[PDB]
RNA sequence: CGCGACCUCAGAUCAGACGUGGCGACCCGCUGAAUUUAAGCAUAUUAGUCAGCGGAGGAGAAGAAACUAACCAGGAUUCCCUCAGUAACGGCGAGUGAACAGGGAAGAGCCCAGCGCCGAAUCCCCGCCCCGCGGCGGGGCGCGGGACAUGUGGCGUACGGAA
RNA sequence: UAAGGCUAAAUACCGGCACGAGACCGAUAGUCAACAAGUACCGUAAGGGAAAGUUGAAAAGAACUUUGAAGAGAGAGUUCA
RNA sequence: ACCCACCCGACCCGUCUUGAAACACGGACCAAGGAGUCUAACACGUGCGCGAGUCGGGGGCUCGCACGAAAGCCGCCGUGG
RNA sequence: GGCCCGUCUCGCCCGCCGCGCCGGGGAGGUGGAGCACGAGCGCACGUGUUAGGACCCGAAAGAUGGUGAACUAUGCCUGGGCAGGGCGAAGCCAGAGGAAACUCUGGUGGAGGUCCGUAGCGGUCCUGACGUGCAAAUCGGUCGUCCGACCUGGGUAUAGGGGCGAAAGACUAAUCGAACCAUCUAGUAGCUGGUUCCCUCCGAAGUUUCCCUCAGGAUAGCUGGCGCUCUCGCACACGCAGUUU
RNA sequence: UGGAGCCGCCGCAGGUGCAGAUCUUGGUGGUAGUAGCAAAUAUUCAAACGAGAACUUUGAAGGCCGAAGUGGAGAAGGGUUCCAUGUGAACAGCAGUUGAACAUGGGUCAGUCGGUCCUGAGAGAUGGGCGAGCGCCGUUCCGAAGGGACGGGCGAUGGCCUC
RNA sequence: CCUCUGGCAUGUUGGAACAAUGUAGGUAAGGGAAGUCGGCAAGCCGGAUCCGUAACUUCGGGAUAAGGAUUGGCUCUAAGG
RNA sequence: AAGCAUCGCGAAGGCCCGCGGCGGGUGUUGACGCGAUGUGAUUUCUGCCCAGUGCUCUGAAUGUCAAAGUGAAGAAAUUCAAUGAAGCGCGGGUAAACGGCGGGAGUAACUAUGACUCUCUUAAGGUAGCCAAAUGCCUCGUCAUCUAAUUAGUGACGCGCAUGAAUGGAUGAACGAGAUUCCCACUGUCCCUACCUACUAUCCAGCGAAACCACAGCCAAGGGAACGGGCUUGGCGGAAUCAGCGGGGAAAGAAGACCCUGUUGAGCUUGACUCUAGUCUGGCACGGUGAAGAGACAUGUUUUUUCACUGACCCGGUGAGGCGG
RNA sequence: CACGAUCCUUCUGACCUUUUGGGUUUUAAGCAGGAGGUGUCAGAAAAGUUACCACAGGGAUAACUGGCUUGUGGCGGCCAAGCGUUCAUAGCGACGUCGCUUUUUGAUCCUUCGAUGUCGGCUCUUCCUAUCAUUGUGAAGCAGAAUUCACCAAGCGUUGGAUUGUUCACCCACUAAUAGGGAACGUGAGCUGGGUUUAGACCGUCGUGAGACAGGUUAGUUUUACCCUACUGAUGAUGUGUUGUUGCCAUGGUAAUCCUGCUCAGUACGAGAGGAACCGCAGGUUCAGACAUUUGGUGUAUGUGCUUGGCUGAGGAGCCAAUGGG
RNA sequence: CGACUCUUAGCGGUGGAUCACUCGGCUCGUGCGUCGAUGAAGAACGCAGCUAGCUGCGAGAAUUAAUGUGAAUUGCAGGACACAUUGAUCAUCGACACUUCGAACGCACUUGCGGCCCCGGGUUCCUCCCGGGGCUACGCCUGUCUGAGCGUCGCU
């Protein structure tokens, strides 16, 4: 019968991301001569809420090496950052915290966050709130450096691309109950429109595949395959394992 | 025309 | 580090031209159902049909054989009569379905590339004069521009052609 | 003799302009439409979509008198009616 | 043939149905409209013409068609069926 | 009886430019929509049977291409709106006790998807009113909620097997278990309904076998029409039967 | 009665004969002067006009809305409904001397009040890509995407070529 | 709920009656849910001040729990800047 | 709904759109996130079952498995052969995946029950809890209580037709226009009805519809398509009307929603039949350079394996601003 | 009786035909006979569900009534083996048998599918008798009291509640008795809507699932009368010359009911225990028909106080608050 | 007889059938076979002495010119004209004209904002200001001018 609520969020329309009052993307600064080879000063003229995400952002201000203007960016604030600091980056950063230097200089065992996937590509990694990754081990030759993710995996990497040195500010966010419905309302409203969710088992079964009965019962094994056609995709996807 | 019955009243209701 | 050829590319309210939308009975190119029939239905059928998009002309399309035939042979295309509801297709069911010959309507045939020869012998645009000018043409005259040898024009194309 | 090209004619024509005809219809027919019809009217919109011809030869369409606030009458007159 | 009286007779039509006055449906009344058509193909019957033939199409020749988009004629009379 | 073609069986001979895995015949069966001194062709009318809108009216559906979010659903942007009371959370003050830890008492303070309750938003019950209404869903009292997942204008986004859904198959312009408009479309109908003047003559069937057949067809039967061929009450008859012998 | 065409016979031709189709279009009854003209407390007296007054107007009294208004102003929507004079056919479910009816005329004046400008959510060309195609996507992305300015220089003209 | 400012003529009519049925309001002796599927409907309760407040509990509540008393008019007093 | 719990994804990714694009949404995002499901605050728990159906993990050790490619014979169409991807099989995991969770006999110095024993059986055989519950056929279960009387209410009992643990079990203060039962109060709910008010209805002036309508309209019985207004036989029958009334017109309303038939449909489902977007795998093409080696056949050919390379192709960054020597 | 068409396949068969411009060869195509099957067996290739449902129709066909039938249920005979201490028959009555009844349930499908509103209760009228009580009587295994059996007989009655949607059932209480039925299983334009029986939801069992369940639960629109008749009451009607009067009466209707107490009487009767009746007298039930002196109810005489908020400057006098309240 | 009801007829209403007409359709045929950036079709808004609609036209607006025709047009007015004169009125239509949207074109759809050249008032080129005029779409071809490139060369 119908289109499920899932095979409609592809198509944007309602469910497109709200991003009126998003104060910007949360980027690292991008390479050049002077983070290739040397270290750029900055310094942190404010920390900031960006609607929508548990971390906070600093406005970090540089000079541009070429024009007389004073560029800026919106770093993910690294927990201990403050305003009137300076947040150096490069090559020859010194090992501190609020801090952007390649992962292959960085010593191991260091803690980072916003760190690049792929070189040049400011920030991709390890930058949501309570969240870092860890430099493991460096290959010299080959240029390349193992790094553990928050998730768990073990991701190579290449030692060239950067990270921030330390944590990401806000954590523990999820220790706080929200009580309240409205609570939870008020949280995905400056986000998108993907709250009051309802069980495929309420539904008739013509928006859902678990949906009809005249008991409120699944019908079918709520795992799936992956090789599945978007609609029936549905409960548990390629669950390895399933219970408790 | 003129109303009648709902249409689920259905008058003559003979289950 | 200049200046000059060309090549490939831009920009001009550059000079002068064209194209855009409409109509849509007829016509050309795509696209393309389902009611329906089969006493059900899925192939089939309805149908290359309706709707959809595109482009034309006073008509369009087609057309001067990489054809028919198998004869003692016909000889572009289109149209009519016939072939013929035939050969064939088809849950060989429902249903569908041409062509050649034969007789008519009409009747008309041609041109390149190439291969070659000929001082590019060719073309466009400028400007001055004479005619002509409400379908921008003729003739002449300009060391006046450009196109063109990465090929223009005359001869010539299978019915043979050149010298 | 293919992988390049042009070509009138007999052929088509429920659109257009301009004509001619009919064993057709004759105002509930014939076109939706004989008329100020794709009009009025409806619908947000795509779209839907009517009804409606006839005094008399001639307007000669009733001067004037009278009742009534008037519409309406009663006489008079016009017309072959 | 208008009305009235009286005696006898006499349920409302249409329809489907084995069976309808039916407690089966349709029907307040009147006017106008309103449904076995045309084409094609087959078969049998009948009428006419010609007859081992028959045929007419299609085409053509005769006119500006008033009647004609008829009528007539054709080594096409038979390519062909 | 005979002849022609197919076919089988059995047989014995003929022929010549090419003698051959050549060609031709005979007898007896048996298949053929055949021949056995022709009847067709054309035109016209009638009936029947079909294919077509196909006697007229009738679906639920199906397909193509378009129009709508002025209602309502949800998102987003920008604006507007929400009496008076109750309860009295953290923090703060003082006093009293406590050896300390800290605890009591009185204040202050004003929290909350907090309570009452107006406007607002809603819509429980009376199964009240109304029920050819005021109204194609209204009215009255009674009710729920009333600082929050609150109410609400305008703008803007999402469109039909698509949207949107705190999920009722809800809502999508009085239309939703697939909107509306035009077309394909006069869609199909073994089923309802109707089917137009008179007289005359004849006059049925509801049984057969077959059928995805049982509310229909086919095929026999029963009917009518057209005839023909003969018969003889024209002193001069053969055959036939819902009998009997 | 009517006032302009029409019939008999022989042939041919057909959109050729109605009581029905919850048939179609138009008309008319009985029902019936019946149902009905009952939501939100309310009227009375005198006068004026006038053919005519339960309803107009004026005056007097008695009543209601009771500033979350039956008051005073806008938005959207309407589109002349506004104002005046006149009419009393029709319409305003009794009436009307009245009206938002009908017929005559009038009537909307801006640097400052708004449109106008900005951007919002979003919409949407170009380049580019897809696309049988009408087109669609995309809106910074596969762009040579600025035509502006200052200061200097050189030229040209227009001006008491001074400046 | 009553009033001034401002606004209206009772919401598309009037008059005469005061029957039954209704629609919308009220009241009822004695009993008090015996009514009815069912306390549906209506009735009780209601403000304030002063007392008083259970089970249970997520210790926040329950809670206006329940249950009681008072309330007018008049003439004074005291207390608050 | 908060809370709990699973599952997928490290971005050439998960999930999803789109006819197509070096297209798009999540995403101005990066696991304290995005996406997919269940359960449903707190408290307290959450038993056993991986046999079935799912999902998933591994994979030359290997059955089958297509097109191409390789060989084979053949005059060739060709046939036959070897080769062999995913997928199926084969083997592990998984129940907060869908789900599932027994039956006989005998046994205690009165009897009765049966702690106990014996078997037959499954993937286990229903654990904690809970109960005649919104779940119990029998059923008005039995006991108690509540009433003068209770198919109701409550509390107990439990071989429970057919309870039961995130298909969540047991609980539970606060809350509820939610479903019950009783008590106090209060009442016209009732015994049993009555009177009053307003607006109606009523009569009048003015104005003025509709549905419905074969004809019509008094009964009893008879027969009759088996309940007649009309027919038969009886009773009988008297203009024109007013206000009421709901017995009858099998009254009106709407081509019965039920049921059945139709070779009529639509919505939804899946182990129906026939397909299909999507996706997973294999082949050929765009598709190149070098190195090394390695087998298989043959006495060069093919298969190529692995490791580099960059020039196609891709991705990211930037106002392409310092690249390699 | 033991079996199978077209199409397709496969095998077998001939020095067979065709394989198209001709020839040779493979291949294919024909011709003829067997085999591979259609069991729905004269021969489609085919799963559910719908309570979200639709359309064409059907009384050719179910779910009511009503007809026919009466098995089944209900009621009643006949016979007489027994029971009844004794005695077939006071009361009973086996084994057998004959009937009626349509308040049981079945059969059946005639009527209605262009719809006859589908249970129960309330309310109201009328009929039947198959008589519970009441009147008059026969019988007894009737001494009295209490009683069962039968007859005439339907005049008059046959109640209040608890549980249940109920019909039915049961219990309490009173009583004279708490008999049984019918009228479209009387009665929805009379109500009600609790239950059945749409759509919303829960639970159990069943189903892979959509969904199912004479298994449980909860939430869920009850329209119209102004026509005709019938009934109720209301004006009138033809006649009598008109009018008025006082009257008669055809025909319709129709009504009274049952109980207690006292007395008879602690009497009859009886061993006693217990324990009547007729006539009187006093009252009450239910029903009917009136009425308002009295008691009660109503009360907008808007009568007369009293009182809230407001408003006429106040007093006095009043008014408003849909009847301000009392 | 009285009222009412039924029936028939007369006359009158209601209603618009019938019949008779037909500047319209329907069908068959003939000839021709023509739109547009020189701005189409279509839309809008205008225009009459009194004119709303239909038609006709475009700010020269129920039409101008021209040619043909030869006294009207007419609902009423008014007028013209010498109808022995280019001359009323029709017809034709070759000259002229043709508001705004629209392929639709400066950019936008408010009817809003502009740029660039020239002209008149304004100045006395002082730019402003006002008014007028002419340019200012996209795509594409042939040329033209200006250019770009560690594209391929040559000379210096
Ligand atoms: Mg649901
Ligand atoms: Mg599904
Ligand atoms: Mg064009
Ligand atoms: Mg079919
Ligand atoms: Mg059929
Ligand atoms: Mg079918
Ligand atoms: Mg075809
Ligand atoms: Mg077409
Ligand atoms: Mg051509
Ligand atoms: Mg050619
Ligand atoms: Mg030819
Ligand atoms: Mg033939
Ligand atoms: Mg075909
Ligand atoms: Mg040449
Ligand atoms: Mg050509
Ligand atoms: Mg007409
Ligand atoms: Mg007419
Ligand atoms: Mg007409
Ligand atoms: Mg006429
Ligand atoms: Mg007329
Ligand atoms: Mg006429
Ligand atoms: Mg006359
Ligand atoms: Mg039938
Ligand atoms: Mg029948
Ligand atoms: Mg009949
Ligand atoms: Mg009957
Ligand atoms: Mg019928
Ligand atoms: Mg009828
Ligand atoms: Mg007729
Ligand atoms: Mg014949
Ligand atoms: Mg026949
Ligand atoms: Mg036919
Ligand atoms: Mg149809
Ligand atoms: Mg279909
Ligand atoms: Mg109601
Ligand atoms: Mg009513
Ligand atoms: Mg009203
Ligand atoms: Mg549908
Ligand atoms: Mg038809
Ligand atoms: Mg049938
Ligand atoms: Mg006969
Ligand atoms: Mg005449
Ligand atoms: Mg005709
Ligand atoms: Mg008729
Ligand atoms: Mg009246
Ligand atoms: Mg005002
Ligand atoms: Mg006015
Ligand atoms: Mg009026
Ligand atoms: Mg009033
Ligand atoms: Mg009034
Ligand atoms: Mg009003
Ligand atoms: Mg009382
Ligand atoms: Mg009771
Ligand atoms: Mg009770
Ligand atoms: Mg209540
Ligand atoms: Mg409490
Ligand atoms: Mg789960
Ligand atoms: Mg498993
Ligand atoms: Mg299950
Ligand atoms: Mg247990
Ligand atoms: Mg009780
Ligand atoms: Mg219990
Ligand atoms: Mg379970
Ligand atoms: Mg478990
Ligand atoms: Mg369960
Ligand atoms: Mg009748
Ligand atoms: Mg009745
Ligand atoms: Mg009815
Ligand atoms: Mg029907
Ligand atoms: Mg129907
Ligand atoms: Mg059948
Ligand atoms: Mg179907
Ligand atoms: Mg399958
Ligand atoms: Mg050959
Ligand atoms: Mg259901
Ligand atoms: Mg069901
Ligand atoms: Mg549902
Ligand atoms: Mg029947
Ligand atoms: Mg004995
Ligand atoms: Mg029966
Ligand atoms: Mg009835
Ligand atoms: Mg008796
Ligand atoms: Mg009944
Ligand atoms: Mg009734
Ligand atoms: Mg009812
Ligand atoms: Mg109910
Ligand atoms: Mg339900
Ligand atoms: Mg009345
Ligand atoms: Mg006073
Ligand atoms: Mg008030
Ligand atoms: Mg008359
Ligand atoms: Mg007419």
């Amino acid at each position: 019968g119908r289109v499920i609520r899932g095979q409609r969020k592809g198509a944007g329309s309602v469910f497109r991301a709200h991003v009126k009052h998003r104060k910007g993307a949360a980027r690292l600064r991008a390479v050049d001569f002077a983070e290739r080879h040397g270290y750029i000063k900055g310094i942190v003229k404010d920390i900031i809420h960006d609607p929508g995400r548990g971390a906070p952002l600093a406005k970090v201000v540089f000079r541009d090496p070429y024009r007389f203007k004073k560029r800026t960016e919106l770093f993910i604030a690294a927990e201990g950052i403050h305003t009137g600091q300076f947040v150096y980056c490069g090559k020859k950063a010194q090992l501190n915290i609020g801090n952007v230097l390649p992962v292959g200089t960085m010593p191991e065992g260091t803690i980072v966050c916003c760190l690049e996937e792929k070189p040049g590509d400011r920030g991709k990694l390890a930058r949501a709130s309570g969240n870092y990754a860890t430099v493991i081990s460096h290959n010299p030759e080959t240029k390349k450096t193992r790094v553990k993710l928050p998730s768990g995996s073990k991701k190579v990497i290449s030692s060239a691309n950067r990270a921030v040195v330390g944590v990401v500010a806000g954590g523990g966010r999820i220790d706080k109950p929200i009580l309240k419905a409205g609570r939870a309302y008020h949280k995905y409203k400056a986000k998108r429109n993907c709250w009051p969710r309802v069980r495929g088992v309420a539904m008739n079964p013509v928006e859902h595949p678990f949906g009809g009965g005249n008991h409120q019962h699944i019908g079918k094994p709520s795992t799936i395959r992956r090789d599945a056609p978007a609609g029936r995709k549905v409960g548990l996807i390629a669950a390895r394992r399933t219970g408790r | 025309g003129m109303w009648r019955f709902y249409t689920e009243d259905s008058p003559g209701l003979k289950v």
